[PDB]
Order: C-alpha cells, then sequence, then structure tokens
RNA sequence: AUAGGUUUGGUCCUAGCCUUUCUAUUAGCUCUUAGUAAGAUUACACAUGCAAGCAUCCCCGUUCCAGUGAGUUCACCCUCUAAAUC
C-alpha cells in the first residue's frame, strides 16, 4: 500500500509454530503487519538451542549496511543481537539488566550465607 | 626447490600413471533412466565423438587437491565479562552474504564467559552447510565414517565411493579427510587394487601419498605384473625426485639408468621386498624373451 | 573504537587489498553534537491541535 | 507383450478401442519394427547409442556388415517431421490430468 | 530372530524361488484405477486382516537394515528409487519401516546406492584471511581495559546526584551500589 | 486496535499512571550510556549512508562506469 | 498431427532455440522480403522460419513484415538514439542473416552470462522463506536443530504443562 | 471515473469550518486546579505535573 | 524523458481527415500462449505532422512527444518511410514501384 | 487415463451418460489417547465485558494493526513528483 507517514525497520517476525518460535530478520515498513510485506529478508534467529547447542543466527551484514545506510530504523531486540555479534555497540540495557542480576545474585549470597 | 602436488612435470606423470578407461569413467550407474538418443555417423564422426569423449573423460579426471592439514584455530576477538553470566547457551553468527567465498566471510561465536571467539573449523565447515547447503553434505557427520563402517565397505571394494563419500562430506584441508583418505590408502596397500582406484581421479593421491610417506612396493608390484612399465620407471623418476638425497638416487645418476636399471636399482637399494621386485623383473623379462621370439 | 567485529573486517579487508596498514580503525567522533535531554524544538515542525 | 517377452514400454491407444484391432495393429507394428542392424545396412552408417547414464560415451550398436558410407548424413536443419500434440503438451507441461501418472501395481 | 538366514534356508526357495516377495500379491479394491495408499496395517490388534501384505503373510521375513536380500528385493535394481506402496502391495507401516531399514542399510554399508562424484565446494583453497587467521590484537585486549568505556559503572558526582534527587523526590527509590564483579 | 471514535471505557474513567520508582545513579550512569550509545551509532548511520551514497554514485559515474560506457559504443560505431 | 507444415516452430523449445537478443537500443525490426525471385530465398527462409525465434527473445521490439514492396530483400533497424540500420540480405542465407544480426545489433555472450548472473543473485540459499521463492520454510527442518512440534513431540518445557 | 464530489465539497467546507471555528488557546489549555482535568479535551495530566 | 511507453514505432497511415494529425495502426506480433503461432496484432496510434505531408496509405516511423499534446497524440512523425507508391529503394537509392526499378540501378 | 460398463437379434463405427482416482463441506451411524495445523452459512440484528495509550503540561498516536468479501478491472511497469525516513 502506502501507509502514510513512516519508514523501513530491520525487525524479527515470527514464523515458527506453538512452543517453537523463530525469528526472520526483516526489513519491512513500520506500518506493516509483523508477518507481512518485507521489502528484504535480511537473515534469520533461531532462538531454540540444538542438539549440540549454539542458537545460531545470521545476518546479511552487506544488505543490513545498506538498509542502515538507506533510512532503516533498528528495533531494540535486533540492536541486542547485533551488539551480542559485534557489528553494533553492546547495548546499554543489556548491560544495566546485568548489573541488576549481578547484584541480585548477591542479595541471595549474602541471605543463604546467613541462612547457613 | 621441491615440487608440490601441482607442478606441470609431477602432474604430467601421476597423468599417465592414471589411464583413461572410458568404460570404467563413463559407466553405467544406477540413476533415473531416460530413453536413450540415437544417432547415424561415419568413422570420421565416430572418432570425432570417441575424441570429445576423452577430452570429457580428462575433466572428469581432473584431479582433487591434495592439502595440508589446517591449524586449529582459536582466536578471542573480544571478551564480555560484563555479558559474562548473563545468557545461558553460546550465540553462533554468519555474515550469509552472497559474493564472499565461504573461506572469506566471518563466523564467530559468543560464549558464556562473555568471549567473542572466532568459530572453529568444523562449526565453521556446518554453518556454511546450514546457511549455504551443498548437494551430498549433511551437518551431522555420516555414520559410515567410523571404524566397523569404513571396513564393511573396505571388504566390499568400494573404495572409490569411499573417497567419494569423503569428498562431499569433508573439506580437503580437514583432518577427517585427511584421516579416511590416508586409512584408505594404508587398507589397499595392505591387501591391494591399484586396478580399483585405476582411471579414478583419486589415484595421483594414493601415488604422492605413498611416495611421500614410502610404501611403493606394491605400486611398483602391479605396476609390472600388469606390463605397465613406462609408467614403472616413471615411478621410480618420481620417488627419485622426491627424495634426491637417497642412495638409490645417487646410484641412478652414477650408473646412468635410463629404464629398467633405473627400478633394479630401487630393488637393490631400498625396496624392502626387493627380492620380490627383482624377481617379477625376472619372470617379465622371461615372458619378454618369449615375446620376442614370438615377435 | 569500532566495534569488534566491524573492525576485523576492515582490517581484513585491507589487509587483503594489501598494503599493511596497521594502524588502529579510529572513526572521527567530533561531527557529532551532543544535543541533551533539555533542547527544544520549533513551532512549526509542531502542530496545534 | 508378457506373451512376447516385451518388459518395459509406453502404450496409448485411441480412437476406437476394438480388441480384435487392437491386436491386430499391436501385432501389425511390432512385426513392422525396423532393427537397428537393418537400420545400418540400409543408411551404410554406424547406429550408436548416447545414455545419460553413463555419459558422453558412444555405445556402437550395430555397424553396417558391408562398406561404410563416407559421405556424412546430410544435416536436414528444421526437420520437416509430424508432432503429436499430446506429445508436445506433455513436454510443455500443459497436460493437466488426474488419471495419468498415477501408482499402479506391478507392470 | 536373526534375520539374514530364511532367505538362504529351503523354505524360501520352496514358497518363493528365484522370483520377488511381492510378485504373488494383488489387492483386492474397485475396479480399474487402485486406491493411491495401501492400508495402514494389516495386523491390527494382533489379528492379520483378509489379504495379508507380501511382508505380513509370512511371520519370518524380518526387517531390518541387515536383511540385504529382502531389502534389495524390495529396492530397484536398474534405477536407485524405492519401490512405492502401490507398486509392491504393501502397507504403510512396512512401507515406512522399509524405507528406514534401506536407508539404515545405505548409511551401514550393507546396500549398494550410487554416489555422484562431487566438484569442489569452493574456487579457492586459500587460509590465508582474518576469518581463517590471527587478527592483531585490540589495545584493551592486549590491556584489561573493557571495549568501550562507557560499560564500567563510574559514580558521576553527588551534585548530579542530588539534582537527580531534587527532580525525582517523593517516588524516589533506593540508593546505587557498584555492580559486583565474579557474580557467583 | 481501536479507532478515534471508540467510546472509551469505566475501568480507564479514572487510572492513575503512578510512574516508576526512579533510582538514583542507575538514571545517570544510564544516561550516560544512552547518550554515548546514540553517539557511536550515528557515526556508524553516518558511514554506511556515505557508502550507500558512494556505491550509488559510482555506479551511475564512476571510472569503469565510463570504460565499460566507450567501449560499448566504440564496439557499436 | 499437429496442424502447418513445419509443427516444430510451435513448440517452445523451437521458440527459445534462438540466439538473437537484441541490445536495449533497438526498438523496430522492419524485415522487408521478396516472395519470388531465386535470391530472396534466404530472406522467405529466415522470415518463415526465425522470425518467431527473434520475438521470443526480443519480447518488446517491434517487428514489421512487408511483401514485395522493393526489388531487393532488407532489414532495418530503427534504434533509440534514432539510428536506421541497413541490412540487405539478397543472395544470402537464413543462418547468415541469423549470425549478421548477433554480430551488429545482438547482445554478446558474456552480456547475456552477466545479465544471468544478476539474476540468481536474488535467489538466496540462507533466506527461510515458503517453498515459492525460498528452498526452507523454517529451521524446523536442518538436522540438528529443534523439529517442528507436528512432526516429533516436544519435551514438556512448552507451556500449558510447565 | 465518477467524480467524488460530494466528497470534494465536505472535505472543503470541513477545511472552512477548521480554520474558521478553530477552538482558541483560552478555552483548550485552561485547567480545573482542583481535579486537574483541562476541558474540552477531558484528559488529565501526568503524574510528573500535578 | 519522454512519459509515452511507445518510443518508436513504424505504422501505417488510416485517416487524414483530422488537421495537422494523422491516424497511424502499429501491427505487432503477439504470441497466442496455446498455438505458439505469432499473429499480428493492432493499436491504433495518433501522429501529429505539421506539414501534412503523409497521405492514407503511407508507412511512417513515428517517435514519442516529451509530454502528449491532446488526448490521444503522444507522437509526431519523423519520417515517410515509405510513400504510396512513391518507394525508393533503400539498398539502391533508385525509385521503384514494386519488384521492378522505375529507374535503373546501373545507371 | 493403462482404461471400463451401457444403444443391437447380432456386428462394426460415431457418440452421450456413468464407473474407477484425489480433495473439500454437510448428513447418517459410530468414536481411545497425545501432539500440531485449521475452524459462523449470512455486508442480517446485536445484550454485555474488553480491544489506545503515552507523556513534566506540548505534541505524537488513536490514518496503523485486527476484521470482512459487499462492490470490482483504483493492484503491475515506466515517466514525473508531494508527504515520509536518513
Ligand atoms: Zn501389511
Ligand atoms: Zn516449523
Amino acid at each position: 500500500k502506502a501507509y502514510r507517514g513512516g519508514h523501513l525497520t530491520i525487525r524479527l517476525a515470527l514464523g515458527g509454530c506453538t512452543n517453537r518460535p523463530f525469528y526472520r530478520i526483516v526489513a519491512a515498513h513500520n506500518k506493516c503487519p509483523r508477518d507481512g510485506r518485507f521489502v528484504e529478508q535480511l537473515g534469520s534467529y533461531d532462538p531454540l538451542p540444538n542438539s549440540h547447542g549454539e542458537k545460531l543466527v545470521a545476518l546479511n551484514l552487506d544488505r543490513i549496511r545498506h538498509w542502515i545506510g538507506c533510512g532503516a530504523h533498528l528495533s531494540k531486540p535486533m540492536e541486542k543481537l547485533l551488539g551480542l555479534a559485534g557489528f553494533f555497540p553492546l547495548h546499554p540495557m543489556m548491560i544495566t539488566n546485568a548489573e541488576r542480576l549481578r547484584r541480585k545474585r548477591a542479595r541471595e549470597v549474602l541471605l543463604a550465607s546467613q541462612k547457613t | 626447490k621441491k615440487p608440490t602436488f601441482m607442478d606441470e612435470e609431477v602432474q604430467s606423470i601421476l597423468t599417465k600413471m592414471t589411464g583413461l578407461n572410458l568404460q570404467k569413467t563413463f559407466k553405467p550407474a544406477i540413476q533415473e533412466l531416460k530413453p536413450p538418443t540415437y544417432k547415424l555417423m561415419t568413422q570420421a564422426q565416430l572418432e570425432e565423438a570417441t575424441r570429445q569423449a576423452v577430452e570429457a573423460a580428462k575433466v572428469r579426471l581432473k584431479m582433487p587437491p591434495v592439502l595440508e592439514e589446517r591449524v586449529p584455530i582459536n582466536d578471542v576477538l573480544a571478551e564480555d565479562k560484563i555479558l559474562e553470566g548473563t545468557e545461558t547457551t553460546k550465540y553462533v553468527f554468519t555474515d550469509i552474504s552472497y559474493s564472499i567465498p565461504h573461506r572469506e566471510r566471518f563466523i564467530v561465536v559468543r560464549e558464556p564467559s562473555g568471549t567473542l571467539r572466532k568459530a572453529s573449523w568444523e562449526e565453521r565447515d556446518r554453518m556454511i552447510q546450514v546457511y549455504f547447503p551443498k548437494e551430498g553434505r549433511k551437518i551431522l557427520t555420516p555414520i559410515i565414517f567410523k571404524e566397523e563402517n569404513l571396513r564393511t565397505m573396505y571388504s566390499q571394494d568400494r573404495h572409490v565411493d569411499v573417497l567419494n563419500l569423503c569428498f562431499a562430506q569433508f573439506e580437503p584441508d580437514s583432518t577427517e579427510y585427511i584421516k579416511v583418505h590416508h586409512k584408505t590408502y594404508e587398507d589397499i596397500d595392505k591387501r591391494g587394487k591399484y586396478d580399483l582406484l585405476r582411471s579414478t581421479r583419486y589415484f595421483g593421491g594414493m601415488v604422492w601419498y605413498f611416495v611421500n610417506n614410502k610404501k611403493i612396493d606394491g605400486l611398483l608390484i602391479d605396476q609390472i605384473q600388469r606390463d605397465l612399465i613406462d609408467d614403472a620407471t616413471n615411478l621410480v623418476q618420481l620417488y627419485h625426485v622426491l627424495h634426491p638425497d637417497g642412495q638409490s638416487a645417487q646410484g641412478a645418476k652414477d650408473q646412468a639408468a635410463e629404464g629398467i636399471n633405473l627400478i633394479k636399482v630401487f630393488a637393490k637399494t631400498e625396496a624392502q621386498k626387493g627380492a620380490y621386485i627383482e624377481l617379477t623383473l625376472q619372470t617379465y623379462q622371461e615372458a619378454l624373451s618369449r615375446h620376442s621370439a614370438a615377435s | 573504537p569500532y566495534p569488534p567485529l566491524l573492525r576485523a573486517m576492515i582490517i581484513a579487508e585491507r589487509q587483503k587489498n594489501g598494503d599493511t596498514s596497521t594502524e588502529e580503525p579510529m572513526l572521527n567522533v567530533q561531527r557529532i553534537r551532543m544535543e541533551p535531554w533539555d533542547y527544544p524544538a520549533k513551532q512549526e515542525d509542531k502542530g496545534r491541535a | 507383450c508378457r506373451l512376447i517377452g516385451i518388459k518395459d514400454m509406453y502404450a496409448k491407444v485411441s480412437g476406437s478401442i476394438n480388441m480384435l484391432s487392437l491386436t491386430q495393429g499391436l501385432f501389425r507394428g511390432l512385426s513392422r519394427q525396423e532393427t537397428h542392424q537393418q537400420l545400418a545396412d540400409k543408411k551404410g552408417l554406424h547406429v550408436v547409442e548416447i545414455r545419460e547414464e553413463c555419459g558422453p560415451l558412444p555405445i556402437v550398436v550395430a555397424s553396417p556388415r558391408g562398406p561404410l558410407r563416407k559421405d556424412p548424413e546430410p544435416e536436414d536443419e528444421v526437420p520437416d517431421v509430424k508432432l503429436d500434440w499430446e506429445d508436445v503438451k506433455t513436454a510443455q507441461g500443459m497436460k493437466r490430468s488426474v488419471w495419468s501418472n498415477l501408482k499402479r501395481a506391478a507392470t | 530372530d536373526e534375520p539374514w538366514k530364511y532367505l538362504e534356508s529351503e523354505e524360501y526357495q520352496e514358497r518363493y524361488g528365484s522370483r520377488p516377495v511381492w510378485a504373488d500379491y494383488r489387492r483386492n479394491h474397485k475396479g480399474g484405477v487402485p486406491p493411491q495408499r495401501t492400508r495402514k496395517t494389516c495386523i491390527r490388534r494382533n489379528k492379520v486382516v483378509g489379504n495379508p501384505c507380501p511382508i505380513c503373510r509370512d511371520h519370518k521375513l524380518h526387517v531390518d537394515f541387515r536383511n540385504v536380500k529382502l531389502l534389495e528385493q524390495f529396492v530397484c535394481a536398474h534405477t536407485g528409487i524405492i519401490f512405492y506402496a502401490p507398486y509392491t502391495g504393501v502397507c504403510v507401516k512396512q512401507h515406512k519401516r522399509l524405507t528406514q531399514a534401506i536407508q539404515k542399510a545405505r548409511d551401514h554399508g550393507l546396500l549398494i546406492y550410487h554416489i555422484p562424484q562431487v566438484e569442489p565446494r569452493d574456487l579457492d583453497f586459500s587460509t590465508s584471511h582474518g576469518a581463517v587467521s590471527a587478527t592483531p590484537p585490540a589495545p584493551t585486549l592486549v590491556s584489561g581495559d573493557p571495549w568501550y568505556p562507557w560499560y564500567n559503572w563510574k559514580q558521576p558526582p553527588e551534585r548530579e546526584l542530588s539534582r537527580l534527587r531534587r527532580l525525582y523526590q517523593g517516588h524516589l527509590q533506593e540508593e546505587s551500589g557498584p555492580p559486583p564483579e565474579s557474580m557467583p | 486496535r481501536k479507532t478515534r471514535h471508540d467510546p472509551l471505557a469505566k475501568s480507564k474513567i479514572e487510572r492513575v499512571n503512578m510512574p516508576p520508582a526512579v533510582d538514583p545513579a542507575e538514571f545517570f550512569v544510564l544516561m550516560e550510556r544512552y547518550q554515548h550509545y546514540r553517539q557511536t551509532v550515528r557515526a556508524l548511520r553516518m558511514e554506511f549512508v556515505s557508502e550507500v551514497q558512494r556505491k550509488v554514485h559510482e555506479a551511475r559515474a564512476g571510472v569503469l562506469a565510463e570504460r565499460k560506457a566507450l567501449k560499448d559504443a566504440a564496439e557499436h560505431r | 498431427p499437429m496442424k502447418g507444415r513445419f509443427p516444430i516452430r510451435r513448440t517452445l523449445q523451437y521458440l527459445s532455440q534462438g540466439n538473437v537478443v537484441f541490445k536495449d537500443s533497438v526498438k523496430v525490426m522492419t524485415v522487408n522480403y521478396n516472395t519470388h525471385g531465386e535470391l530472396g530465398e534466404g530472406a522467405r527462409k529466415f522470415v518463415f522460419f526465425n522470425i518467431p525465434q527473434i520475438q521470443y527473445k526480443n519480447p518488446w521490439v517491434q517487428i514489421m513484415m512487408f511483401k514485395n514492396m522493393t526489388p531487393s530483400p532488407f532489414l532495418r533497424f530503427y534504434l533509440d538514439s534514432g539510428e536506421q540500420v541497413l541490412v540487405d540480405v539478397e543472395t544470402k542465407s537464413n543462418k547468415e542473416i541469423m549470425e549478421h544480426i548477433r554480430k551488429i545489433l545482438g547482445k554478446n555472450e558474456e552480456t547475456l552470462r552477466e545479465e544471468e548472473e544478476e539474476k540468481k543473485q536474488l535467489s538466496h540459499p540462507a533466506n527461510f522463506g515458503p517453498r515459492k521463492y525460498c528452498l526452507r520454510e523454517c529451521i524446523c527442518e536442518v538436522e540438528g536443530q529443534v523439529p517442528c512440534p507436528s512432526l516429533v513431540p516436544l519435551p514438556k518445557e512448552m507451556r500449558g504443562k510447565y | 471515473v465518477r467524480p467524488r464530489l460530494i466528497a470534494e465539497l465536505a472535505r472543503r467546507v470541513r477545511a472552512l469550518r477548521e480554520q474558521l471555528n478553530r477552538p482558541r488557546d483560552s478555552q483548550l489549555y485552561a485547567v480545573d486546579y482542583e481535579t486537574l482535568t483541562r476541558p474540552f479535551s477531558g484528559r488529565r495530566l501526568p503524574v510528573r505535573a500535578w | 524523458r519522454s512519459s509515452v511507453h511507445a518510443r518508436w514505432i513504424v505504422g501505417k497511415v488510416i485517416g487524414t481527415k483530422m488537421q495537422k494529425t494523422a491516424k497511424v495502426r502499429v501491427t505487432r506480433l503477439v504470441l497466442d500462449p496455446y498455438l505458439l503461432k505469432y499473429f499480428n496484432k493492432r493499436k491504433t496510434y495518433f501522429a501529429h505532422d505539421a506539414l501534412q505531408q503523409c497521405t492514407v496509405g503511407d508507412i511512417v516511423l513515428l517517435r514519442a512527444l516529451p509530454v502528449p499534446r491532446a488526448k490521444h497524440v503522444k507522437h509526431e512523425l519523423a519520417e515517410i518511410v515509405f510513400k504510396v507508391g512513391k518507394v525508393i529503394d533503400p539498398v539502391t537509392g533508385k525509385p521503384c514501384a514494386g519488384t521492378t526499378y522505375l529507374e535503373s540501378p546501373l545507371s
């Protein structure tokens, strides 16, 4: 269609079955259905662990470069994965929620020691 | 400088040793069948068709690259101790690209230590076969690549197809490719079916393996028994070039060995059953006195 | 610094094109300004309801 | 064809399916086959085979029992042959039938 | 219990011959074109149906990855395809077990199947690239500074802290706490 | 979802948007992170934007572009 | 039997068996040919056998055929810049004219191969889309990844039975 | 295409009505200061502004 | 450049009854998807001619216009390729009725 | 279609109708478990509950998603070019 106002968005699209998720990195317009008209599929993210166990993710880094240089507004889980990868700096919230658990384990360590 | 597998001289020598049996290169295989086509030609066009069949047999008989093993990669790109302890399972990543060659694209792993380690060789092969699948390769290693199963196909004399399966599954610079190839070569040296690996592209590879880690005794044995005599000599010649500091080589340029002598020299110098080599030459020359009398 | 992977591809690309050129891949940052969460907007780029 | 020994063949009959014309036409055609040696003798050329299963290898099936003709066969470009629209339909994939390639029992 | 024996016995050459096991069976159906699927199971419960199929008629014909003669009986010889269930007359159950058995024999070695010579995966076989060689290490990595210093906690001045409190009092939450290091 | 003309409900005719408890050092260090990130990914975005513009400009008119154009024209003549 | 003298001309392999893939400069091809005369037999056979092959491969080029208007058979090419190439065909043959136009105003093998390479760039092996465009639809296949529930039941880590 | 004259006319008079009888700033951001409810808007104010 | 689809079209003049306009008939070859034989299909084009130089029956090359003049005039005359009867052999620039040379080529 | 049944006293030809195959909905009779896909007939009338917030006041969003198949060649390519994202 047209969608009055809007931009492209590198985002994740769910495409699996119940209790078995899968996200395909898609460069779709923001005002479009989640699973819908994507301009270019840029990658895939299988979040369930392998039999060996490696949680595979894939990225057409060159085409992601092209669409970012064309004006794609990357969404927050995409920023997380690109930090995890190393194409983008580690996201602030992925270090902040880290330090929130670090101190939460401590809250437990001390309480546990008092119990013992 | 020592010529490797891909020098012009050694590549031509290995070629003649292989041989081009058209009825073995282009052989009836049990695939899906379509009705055969028919043509009517003269003797000249029949000769042209055989020449083109020979050229296509050379194309099918181009030698696979024998290469050295690869150093197991262990290179930590980065280490985010702040991310350490957040995720439980690893997260492998692949620049799928489209035009970057597969030995040039970046595949990395993120571990629960925060380490952004570069992906290993096995993980690299697995990842490229997932995202860029090539016909034949299954990311789980085939169970046919074991001791008892490989021995079963060895007993059923299936060595060419062993090498074919190894080619499809594993990359030549990989350890498995080398181990499986060398175990097959030791097996065929133990019993010995050099006609079974003749006219196949994996002959030049058996030769280098044997000459480099020298066990070419059974090679010369079958070669002369089967009257492959320009071959035998070229095989010695290749041994003499690959080991130029051998006393056999010294005796070769001292005694101006130019033909069969080149072999007798080898027997009397480094052949582990030189009595058998020399004896089969005497029996070959007894048969030669016979067909020279026939001539 | 460039992010780790991007740094690796850049040093590898130039390593390939040829010149070794082992300087660190820095990028300029002073071009980017630092307007914080108090800077005001414009009323024509706005619209009263 | 089980009484004759023919094991692999395709056959479609159309027009009137009368049994006492079906058998007679079948025997007429099968007894008026032209064999490879007769073709080689009639044309003076080698009759050679090209299977896709073996490869580019030429397989001589019938050579003439007399002299070999040395003028090559005339490559008549764009041959004037009467084609069957059913064959061309099956080749181009516009033959849509829910009856054609059905899973049947042996022979 | 252990196969590879009956097909070399005498009763196999008495009941069958050099002929296939499945070359005597005709499935009863509404005439003309057969239904394009055989039954799902000759043996329901422990009862055998009216026309037992080629495999379900001689309890002795066991199916596994080592019964090579039966496997080559049910697979074609001039073409490397497994014969389909209407062709042979076997049930959907056995056909499935036969596909499993043929596959298991194929990657156990006790079955011949044509393997195509594959062409090399890549053209250049070098290993001289950054993903397959080393990289010159990061200043942070030869040191121990974290990549991008903004990841480390660094307490701002208490003047900024109290300015924050002046902005957000009342609903203000607790204090801070420099984050720990080796969380258990 | 709803449109501009759906009567608003009763349950939401009154509902306090009680805001989240603001912690202190996390808020300021989090701001210093948010600003650093926006800056470095802005730098990466400018790099990618100029690379795309470079690709467009050299594909339209580069040096190999003019080379193949003049070769095609000379071959035509 | 298919109707017509040479039924091979309407068989969709003969049409995509031609070799002339006109450049993007040509717009109009005009074929003036003579029905009688022993010299214009090449042009007559070129109209009969090869004009169908030219249009299938060059689908947007106007090909107009003119009969006995001039005493000599000839071809004309109106090109987008404004050009009017003339190729007389008297005392030639249809294969000769075929070769002639593939040399003069026809794309080269490198050009069609290169143009072909750009096409394959679209069908990408890694992409996971429905079987009309891609090759795999989920990673529920790649053996080693968790299967699709439907085929293999998932362990009791699934929700509901938590 | 049959012209949508009525739709165009309705658009035009809607625009002219919006231009002319536009509600002003006074009867817009005014405030019942006890319950924090503006009028003609009916929405109260966020928690950082009471 | 031009917003007109058809850039260059060779056609035939049907009528000159409108002032400074020629009604022209382009004939293109469209493939019957079933019969696979190319059948001529015609589209009527209205060309602008300023000099009233084309009569009915001429073959005319029409080029496009950057932007249509009238509702249907989207093309202009580029050449009266073949003038009714007065046709000059392009190969030998000597007049020719049809199949015969009015003026001889070996002049 | 690998085809078959049926005109007649009988045969041959032409021919219609039907059969055999696969899918979908509904009806009958009868039905154990587990997983998963899919799930008004009606553009007829709808009780009731919920589906649009956010936010230091401005704005922004409620023009999207989600739904339906009434109407029906406003969907594709090129030229030109306005919102829009860089
Ligand atoms: Zn059964
Ligand atoms: Zn799935």
